[PDB]
């Protein structure tokens, strides 16, 4: 008996710091049992009890157990024999016989000798040493034990036999449900965590039930491991049985545990076996709560009539809890707090729980108090610090109970408890992290309300040191709001205890009024409350809950008087409720609106309240189409307070509404006029939408350009800061004919923002210049050169300095540029995916298809010219001397020979893309015995030399989007080692930028050979910077943290352009190469393959059905490229279960966002080239989009088959699960948000389709005469009306259906994949 | 399987539900591997109440804690196992779930039912609301005060 | 030299005057402010040892002014504040100190402007900041959040970064031979590697720890070489008469043309740097310092053997220029373990924030030098391996490196190289050394340099006198005449540039 009670005594000698004391209890504990793999096994998993262990990672004894069995003597060895050292001698084994059969001092010999008995004293090395060196090491790094069992479990696994392996998985089932691993639980990793990721590991696989699962994952920081297992196990049981009931079950609840609504929703749209609860689901997910609770009621009616008839089963049960949770979580979200209160209090049916949340709420304290006291009976752990929250909240406000003393100790109870449940939550924080993020403030709030309170006691009362402390914190509180992502039931919490200890000041203030005789104190109270009622009701307007946000302002009423100041919010949010209520609804609620602005007593309002007032007034008369009247109520609030930006604004959207219908000219002066002067400040984010409607209205000029008239009088006042983002824009008026009134803003501009004006100007002067060499192949300098002349020589006089060193790094990137090898490469591949294009347009004829003269003309440059201020004429020196290689002429003279067009059979299209192919392989083995890095000191000595004290010069793409603050990051070292990388396929020069702040900026320098299309890729970029604030101000899409990634570009020359580099980037196809190289099949297998058959159903005379396509499709995903690609890819490289779910989650957000732009933005299609994947992050950027106009109409078009890319491998990555639910969820948010019709999308829409639509008439119908208005205008209506079309469908989310769930299904299935280019890749 | 020899070896508020007691009883037999008298076979397989307290409260109608769950199994199904829960489980045929899940819908159902002058302002302005000035009038009235109010600071 | 105690100086004066009575001296003091911040800022941004950089940090947090005057120098304090927040456990409370301070100071909105730079890594380290273990610490970090409201979870731009596997191949592993299951499985050693590299360089590791690293280092490196070698076929190889007579072929080694290293080679890196820390700890010194000469003699002996003799690698082979072959890479590399990967481990070494590790590295490269001098019979011959370029290039590449003890680790291997290596090729690499000696004082302008400036200008006056001072009439041999006349041209063509 003393042996099993000395127990904790002997695993505190394994677990012993001293290593002698250790190594002793370990050699009584290694003798304790036989030296075998299976036994010893069998022993940490059935025989020892780990609980005396205490907090100790027992994990070490583990690995000291087993490693113990291993064989000592054996001498230390490898199977990795590649990465071995080679023997001193080992270079005659690599010879030749001829050589070996050849060749069969003093000081040379000592030396021999002296080293033959050093390796004679290295081959005695046994691997014994390293085993018990290693198991120290072990002991002393948790890191290192972890890793090293997650390593060595699995291949211990492998080596055991199939009976063993039964065996051992059939005793690892209790053994993690055990008990002793409880002790575990705060442990930070528990042993039993790594544990369960060694088995994850192990194949073959170890079976572990749904709810053991569930219960480690939320218990011992397994969280995405077991769900990532569960939705394995759910996949291969095909998502019923009630096995499958409880896999779905588990995996459900760890969605909700997580916070992850979306994977949950999709989860149960699949799962649901009531249309009534999907529809609910739908509504619930995307914030339509009343619909989603009138939904749940019809699906209780339904369940009850089908009750009367037979029982339930045991597998609707979780639907019916599901309707219960979500009805009672739709009424906290609809502000039904004292029906839930009532609802939780019925008799038989009592949830304390529900009370407890919802009692105080609605100052019913006998029910919290009862709620409290049986909760307190029986509590689940993650609770613990809402009920020490609570009984606080009891402890100040109970009418009779109040005991502030209790408040320090209770909130130092609920901030470690927090803590405490903080430390059991996923390392990378998401979703699952917001409560506790809310609970901080919500404890505070608790301390300083205490403050407060105490503040008001008889003793205190009046004194004026608790009087500035309640000023203090009711400031505080004033300033401090949660987020418009936050649940309305957070803010209700917020709110509802901050208005207990508004009521609390005013009733102590009102009730002595012996101090502060003019009620001062009182007021104070009662305007903090008045102002939470109303900060309240806006919140609930923002999320849509109108109805909500009209029941909370009604509220106002109840208080006896109120200052005019909340008066007035009110008024102005419940008008600006009616307003959003009109926007569906029409005519009435801009009545009721009318009705509540005449009802209101202007004479106690000030002069702003009535011009705000009137500009309400006209807002709803222009609604009602009472033009005349809202120009009157436009014109009389302007007059009233003719700062007020929002009059001006609104009439500017009246009058332009009315001017782009009737088109007279001085409805757009008096338009541009109202537009202008509401920019008349530095809040650039509101003025942005209102200088697009400035910049689209200048397309309506006339040839005296009386509307650039307007803007060049009124634009003075407006800051140039206003201007920064529409540069580009800028820039196209300039070169047009109004470019002669608008000289004078972007000189301002220049003035103030001298580099962001500098390198778009050079650029765009740059290639004019190019575009009038090519007209008259010294030339006159045209108009728009002049005044780009001009505008850089005012810079250049104002900021000689800083224009020298932009100068100066610009003449230096001319060293970057590739050499003649990788020039080649790029234009083969190139000319190779013009060939792709060529054949799929030429599908029909295969084996028939001849070249293009494009082609032709495209091949005839590239043998004619096979690759090959000081800068420049060194640059062109270099060249001329790389010329004399012998080695580039006869590569030269034999690409001559197989590229001769004049040969029979030459001019068939598939003969020159195998030629192509041939060629790249070829000179993809020459470009990688090229250097990978040059340092900048080799050419570059500017930028070697550069530093702070050159110029203040910003890092490039600073000015793109006007920072809000003046943090610009300046450069302050070019780091000088600069990288060669294969990217976007080409070869690009990877510069490293140190910032002042000492952080270094990756950029990429890139050379184009196409002007045109740069300009429009980068047209489209500052089109998603523009659409990105939008998604920042909405619930839906901030809960979903939905973002564009737009990395920085800056084209600081015509060929050459600066991009912002995430040096962890792939592209789905540098991916999809490395899968095939590892495989070693050749990446283009599948598209020769796709021809091949093509031409074999061709040749029998005969055109390739559907059902061909279909069946190519499937040969090619059955032999050469699996639909497991990609998570194949994933799970290799994000081994942990953490990193690879926020992974996935990212690049599923990611997509939605990328998939939804390129189907209602009308681009190109997205081919996985373009598609470039961040693994530090698994955000998604598009390199590059541009918009399909249709070079013979100049209308949008993007018809394609499918809408977006949602490939086979992307659908497997995502899973159903995630294709379902955060895709489509995400789609919709962002569809919804850029509806809305106060963002005015459309007006930027129209001004970046304007600069679209005039570069497509300059490159196919073309001071050069501006193209006519009249086709400008309509040709960019009509593209933003298509635009404004698909995003007003995919907006649509009339009944929980959404256009969106027939997009996702078009874009994933066989039958449109199976149409599309064999080069778009339908099979990754 | 026979484990190894170690060196230690000694040479409620709410009513509970038939199926709360039945996945109770369930957990404990399926989960622990654990006999009815909970006796311990294996050493490092030790009784663990909280992952049965998670099982039941997957279908339970209110928050079991394990202390509960504990005291329950020990007070009930130890002596109604030495009818026994799997035939009570097998006789209610879910009917006693059901018309709990039917009242809460009645109770839910039950909260869903029980749910000028103008112009005086504007002429003490000086604003002839009937006579409305374009944007161009008001800008250089605008401008004209400012004017007047940088003049009045110098 | 010793700049420490300036800026304990300049500690020292702001706890004087953080007694808050002292008006006249914050008065006094404000002018001060703007250039002290800027000039602080740009200090705890640069790379420096951890006691450097946490004083910088504190200097920046704690300087003796009201916060209503910082309000204009306030986002000078936001990096400090986030670096704090990521130090040691005194600088973390200091900034938590300062970020209550500010928060309850200033208006929410300002103060969120103001953080919108760092706000990404400010809600890392304030997140991270809840899992610390003191109590204190994490329950400020937790007030601190609350304080914030729903600043705090609001979307970040910059996302979380995530730990990415790049390469597919595993690393290096032992083979443990169960007899009882009838086969054998690889154990791992990268991680093991790391973690004895970490015990080596941690200065509270106990010995007993340490010297189990060093077991566990010793025995990798012996498992990862061939031992094959016998005694009679070495000297039967090395005694070719190819090694004394024929030419060296001039093949330059860079590792420009080397990948991204192989994870065997980045242990094989680790491990050798983990044996040099082991020559230069005293109790670990008895047994590592003559294995770590031994090894080092082995891998000169390898590297000799495939660069030259009678059975030199085709890559090394005359007229062949330099590639991926010559290094262990993923696609084509080396067949096996290069040995180059040695010169790697030295220049880690003498790269090393401890400069101590430069003896040890110096003492290598003295070896390599005798045993390539021993085999090739003269050391003219020794220094014409592409070895040595290879060692040219690795070494001079630390004066590059942005950190300033990398850089005096450079000019310190350039004046070992200078001072140990015959006249012709100091000659020859005179241009090389001139041209790092000069980045290393341009680089260093404006930033705390530990004598790091003072040496490169020393190195620079030794390499030129050596290299210009004229030859006597019996060493005016044609060759070196006509190298120095070369070197001397374009030496002074690039110092009449920097003119
Ligand atoms: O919710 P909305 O009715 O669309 O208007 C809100 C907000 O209004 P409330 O504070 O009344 O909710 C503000 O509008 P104004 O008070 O300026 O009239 C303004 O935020 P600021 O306080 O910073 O001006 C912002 O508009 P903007 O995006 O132009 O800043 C914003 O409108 P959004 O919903 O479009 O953001």
């Amino acid at each position: 008996e003393l042996t099993a009670k000395l127990e904790p005594a002997f695993l505190s000698g394994l677990r012993c710091a001293q290593p002698l004391i250790r190594a002793k209890f370990f050699e009584v504990f290694d003798n304790s049992m036989k030296r075998r793999v299976y036994e010893r096994l069998l022993y940490v998993t059935c025989s020892q009890n780990w609980e005396a262990m205490g907090n100790h990672f027992w994990i070490k004894q583990c690995i000291e157990l087993l490693l113990a069995v291993c064989e000592k003597s054996t001498p230390i060895g490898t199977s990795c024999q590649g990465a071995m050292l080679p023997s001193i001698t080992n270079v005659i084994n690599l010879a030749d016989s001829h050589d070996r059969a050849a060749f069969a001092g003093n000081q040379l010999h000592m030396l021999t000798n002296r080293h033959d008995k050093f390796l004679d004293t290295l081959r005695e090395v046994k691997t014994g040493a390293l085993l018990s060196a290693f198991v120290q090491l072990c002991h002393i790094s948790t890191t290192l034990a972890e890793k090293t069992w997650v390593q060595l479990f699995p291949r211990l696994w492998k080596i055991l036999s199939d009976r063993q392996q039964h065996a051992l998985a059939g005793e690892i089932s209790p053994f993690l449900c055990s008990g002793s691993h409880q002790v575990q639980r705060d442990c930070q990793p528990s042993a039993l965590n790594c544990f369960v990721e060694a088995m994850s590991q192990c194949v073959p696989p170890i079976p572990i039930r749904p709810c053991v699962l569930k219960y480690l994952g939320k218990t011992h920081n397994l969280w995405f491991r077991s769900t990532l297992m569960l939705e394995h196990q759910a996949f291969e049981k095909g998502l019923i049985t009630p096995p499958q009931q409880e896999i779905l079950d588990s995996l459900a609840e760890l969605y909700s545990l997580l916070q992850e609504e979306d994977m949950w929703a999709g989860l149960w749209q699949k799962r649901c076996k009531y249309s009534e609860t999907a529809t609910a689901i739908a509504y619930e997910q995307h914030g339509f709560f009343e619909q989603a609770q009138e939904s749940y009621e019809k699906a209780m009616d339904k369940a009850k009539k089908e009750h009367e008839r037979s029982n339930a089963s045991p597998a609707i049960f979780p639907e019916y809890q599901l309707w219960e949770d979500h009805w009672i979580r739709c009424s906290k979200e609809l502000n039904q707090w004292e029906a839930l209160t009532e609802y939780g209090q019925s008799k038989g049916h009592i949830n304390p729980y529900l009370v407890l949340e919802c009692a105080w709420r609605v100052s019913n304290w006998t029910a919290m108090k009862e709620a409290l006291v049986q909760v307190e009976v029986s509590c689940p752990k993650e609770m613990a610090w809402k009920v020490n929250m609570y009984r606080g909240y009891l402890a100040i406000c109970h009418p009779e109970e109040q005991q502030l003393s209790f408040i320090e100790r209770l909130v130092e109870m609920a901030s470690s408890l927090a803590i405490r449940e903080w430390r059991r939550l996923p390392h990378v924080v998401s979703h699952v992290h917001t409560p506790l993020l809310q609970a901080a403030q919500q404890i505070i709030e608790l301390q300083e309300a205490a403050q407060i309170n105490a503040g008001l006691q008889p003793t205190n009362l009046g004194r004026n040191n608790s009087l500035h402390d309640m000023k203090t914190v009711v400031k505080t509180w004033r300033n401090r709001l949660p987020i418009v992502s936050d649940d309305l039931s957070h803010w209700s919490s917020i709110f509802m205890w901050r208005q207990h200890h508004y009521q609390a000041i005013v009733t102590a203030y009102e009730n002595s009024s012996q101090h502060d005789p003019s009620s001062n104190n009182a007021m104070l109270g009662v305007h903090a409350s008045a102002s939470a009622i109303i900060q309240y009701g806006k919140i609930a307007r923002k999320q849509g809950l109108v109805n909500v946000a009209l029941d909370i302002l009604s509220r106002i009423h109840t208080i006896p008087t109120v200052p005019i100041v909340d008066c007035f919010q009110k008024i102005r949010q419940q008008v600006k409720c009616y307003l959003q209520l009109a926007g569906v609804m029409g005519k009435n609620e801009c009545m009721q609106g009318l009705e509540v602005i005449e009802s209101t007593n202007l004479k106690y309002f000030t002069k702003e309240m009535t011009a705000e007032f009137y500009a309400l007034k006209g807002m709803f008369l222009a609604q009602i189409n009472k033009s005349e009247e809202a120009n009157k109520a436009f014109s009389a609030a302007v007059q009233m307070h003719d700062v007020l930006v929002k009059a001006w604004a609104m009439w500017g959207d009246y009058l332009e509404n009315i001017f782009v219908k009737e088109r007279q000219l001085h409805l757009g002066v008096s338009a541009i006029t109202c537009y202008l002067h509401a920019c008349r400040h530095q809040n650039e984010s509101k003025s942005r939408k209102y200088l697009a409607k400035v910049l689209w209205l200048l397309s309506f000029d006339d040839d005296k350009n009386t509307l650039a008239d307007a803007v060049d009088k009124y634009c003075i006042g407006v800051p140039p800061i206003q201007w920064l983002a529409w540069i580009p824009q800028l820039l196209t008026c300039l070169v047009g004919s109004e470019g002669k009134l608008l000289l004078n803003l972007i000189s301002q501009v220049g003035r103030v923002y001298p580099q962001a004006v500098y390198f778009p100007i050079r650029t765009l002067y740059l290639t004019l210049k190019i575009e009038q060499r090519e007209r008259y192949k010294p030339i006159r300098a045209t108009a728009p050169m002049w005044r780009c002349s001009r505008i850089m020589h005012m810079q250049r006089e104002l900021h000689p300095t800083l224009l020298s060193s932009l100068e100066g790094i610009v003449d230096q990137m001319v060293w970057f540029r590739e050499n003649w090898h990788e020039e080649v490469l790029r234009q083969l591949q190139q000319g190779l995916a013009k060939c792709y294009s060529v054949a799929f347009e030429k599908s029909g004829a295969v084996s028939d298809a001849k070249i293009t003269p494009h082609t032709l003309n495209f091949v005839k440059k590239l043998v004619s010219t096979f690759g090959v201020s000081a800068a420049s004429e060194s640059l062109a020196r270099r060249a001329q001397a790389t010329a004399q290689d012998p080695v580039f002429q006869k590569l030269k003279g034999q690409f001559t020979t197989d590229f001769d067009f004049s040969v029979p059979g030459s001019m068939k299209l598939h003969n020159l893309i195998s030629k192509l192919k041939k060629w790249i392989k070829i000179l993809e083995a020459k470009t990688k015995q090229l250097p990978k890095f040059f340092l900048i000191e080799e050419k570059c000595r500017f930028l070697s030399n550069f530093s702070a004290q050159t110029a203040e010069v910003e890092i490039p793409g600073e000015f793109l989007m006007p920072k809000p603050t003046h943090y610009y990051i300046k450069i302050a070292r070019f780091m000088p080692r600069v990288e060669i990388v294969q990217k976007h396929n080409t070869a690009a020069r990877r510069l490293y930028i140190r910032g002042h702040n000492g952080k270094i900026y990756p950029y990429l320098v890139m050379n184009d050979a196409c002007l045109t299309e740069s300009r429009r890729e980068e047209r489209v970029l500052q089109l998603l910077r523009l659409l990105n604030p939008c998604l920042e101000k909405r619930k839906e899409t901030t809960k979903r943290h939905l973002f564009f990634t737009v990395p920085r570009v800056v084209a600081v020359s015509p060929q050459m352009r600066l991009v912002e580099d995430n040096p962890s980037s792939l592209s789905l196809v540098e991916i999809y190469k490395q899968r095939c190289a590892k495989k070693g099949i050749e990446h283009d297998n599948p598209i020769s393959r796709y021809y091949d058959r093509l031409a074999t159903v061709q040749a029998r005379g005969t055109q390739a059905s559907h059902q061909v396509l279909r069946d190519i499709l499937k040969e090619v995903q059955s032999n050469m490229v699996p639909r497991s690609m990609l998570k194949e890819w994933a799970l290799h490289t994000f081994p942990n279960a953490t990193d690879y779910w926020t992974f996935r989650k990212m690049f599923t957000i990611q997509l939605a966002l990328i998939g939804f732009a390129e189907f209602v933005l009308h681009l190109n299609r997205l081919n996985p080239e373009m598609l470039q994947i961040a693994q530090d992050t698994g955000k998604l950027n598009v390199a590059y989009f541009r918009f399909d106009i249709n070079d013979a109409t100049g209308d949008l078009d993007a018809n394609r088959p499918v809408p977006f890319r949602l490939t086979p491998n992307i659908s497997e990555f995502l899973t159903t699960i995630g294709v379902s639910g955060p895709l489509t969820a995400s789609m919709i948010a962002v569809a919804r948000c850029f509806a809305q019709p106060n963002f005015k999308v459309d007006g930027i829409l129209k001004t970046v389709l304007r600069d679209e639509i005039i570069a497509w008439h300059k490159k196919t119908q073309e001071q050069p005469e501006n193209m006519d208005s009249q086709q400008l205008v309509s040709l960019v209506q009509k593209a933003v009306t298509a635009i404004m079309t698909r995003l007003h469908n995919l907006a649509q989310f009339e009944g929980g259906e959404s256009k969106v769930n027939t997009l996702v299904a078009a874009a994933n299935s066989l039958d449109n994949l199976c149409r599309m280019d064999p080069a778009w890749h339908p099979w990754l | 399987v026979v484990p190894p020899r170690s060196l230690f070896d000694r040479a409620d508020n709410p009513e509970w539900l038939i199926s709360e007691d039945w996945a109770l009883l369930q957990a404990v037999k399926q989960l622990l591997e654990l006999p009815l008298n909970l006796t311990i076979v294996s050493p490092a397989h030790t009784p663990n109440w909280d992952l049965v307290s998670d099982v039941v409260n997957s279908c339970s109608r209110i928050y079991r804690s394990s202390k509960q769950c504990r005291n329950r199994y020990e007070n009930v199904i130890i002596p109604r196992e030495e009818l026994r829960t799997s035939q009570i489980y097998a006789q209610d045929e879910n009917a006693t779930h059901t018309q709990l899940y039917t009242s809460h819908f009645d109770l839910m159902k039950m909260t869903a039912g029980k749910r000028p002058k103008h112009a005086s302002v504007l002429a003490e302005s000086g604003i002839n609301y009937d006579k409305p000035l374009p944007p161009i009038q008001v800008a250089s009235l605008r401008a004209e005060r400012i004017a007047k109010e940088k003049k009045a600071l110098a | 030299k010793e700049p420490y105690n300036y800026f304990l100086l300049l500690r020292a004066l702001f706890r004087s005057i953080g007694g808050g009575s002292h008006d006249l001296l914050y008065q006094e003091f404000l002018p001060l402010l703007p250039n002290l911040l800027q000039g602080l800022n740009m200090l705890q941004s640069g790379l420096h040892k951890q006691h450097m950089k946490d004083l910088f940090v504190e200097l920046c947090l704690t300087v003796p002014v009201r916060l209503s005057s910082l309000l204009p120098y306030l986002p000078m304090l936001m990096d400090p504040l986030v670096s704090a927040l990521n130090g040691s456990q005194t600088l973390v409370s200091q900034g938590l100190r300062t970020l209550e301070l500010c928060v309850d100071n200033l208006q929410p909105d300002f103060l969120y402007d103001h953080i919108q730079p760092v706000r990404a890594e400010l809600m890392q380290a304030l997140w991270r900041t809840l899992r610390n273990p003191a109590d204190s610490i994490s329950h400020v970090a937790y007030r601190v959040l609350g304080k914030f409201g729903g600043s705090n979870r609001k979307m970040l731009k910059e996302s979380q970064k995530l730990h990415y596997v790049v390469t597919e191949v595993q690393g290096p592993s032992i083979t443990v031979e169960f007899s009882d299951c009838k086969a054998s499985l690889q154990l791992p050693m990268e991680k093991a590697i790391e973690t004895a590299l970490d015990c080596l360089k941690s200065a509270n590791t106990e010995p007993y720890y340490r010297r189990q690293a060093w077991e566990v280092i010793k025995c990798f490196l012996v498992a990862m070489m061939s031992l094959e070698d016998n005694k009679h076929a070495l000297y039967q190889l090395l005694a070719h008469p190819n090694f004394t007579e024929k030419t060296i072929p001039n093949v330059i080694i860079s590792h420009r043309y080397k990948a991204q290293d192989t994870p065997a080679r980045k242990t094989f890196e680790q491990a050798l740097t983990g044996a040099f820390m082991s020559a230069v700890i005293k109790d670990l010194r008895p047994s590592a310092l003559p294995f770590v000469a031994s090894l080092i003699r082995h891998y000169t002996m390898v590297a000799v053997a495939q660069q030259c003799g009678p059975f030199l690698l085709p890559c090394y082979q005359v007229g062949s220029q330099p590639s991926t072959a010559m290094f262990h890479s993923e696609e084509n590399g080396s067949k096996g373990m290069d040995p180059l990967v040695l010169i790697d481990a030295i220049a880690i070494c003498m790269a090393y924030e401890e400069k101590e590790l430069c003896k040890i590295g110096e003492v290598a490269l003295a070896v390599i030098f005798d045993v390539a001098s021993i085999i090739l019979g003269s050391k003219e011959r020794a220094c014409q391996l592409p070895l040595f370029s290879y060692i040219v290039e690795r070494l001079c590449a630390c004066c590059y490196e942005q950190a300033w003890y990398a850089k005096l680790g450079g000019v310190v291997s350039i004046k070992f190289l200078m001072e140990r290596l015959p006249l012709t090729w100091v000659l020859q690499n005179q241009q090389t050394f001139l041209k790092a000696l000069l980045f290393v004082m341009m680089d260093l302008t404006g930033e705390v340099s530990n004598g790091a400036v003072a040496m490169a200008k020393t190195t620079l006056e030794q390499l030129l006198m050596r290299c210009a001072t004229p030859l006597k009439d019996e060493e005016r041999a044609e060759e070196i005449v006509a190298a120095q006349e070369k070197s001397f041209h374009h030496v002074t063509h690039d110092l009449v540039r920097e003119v």
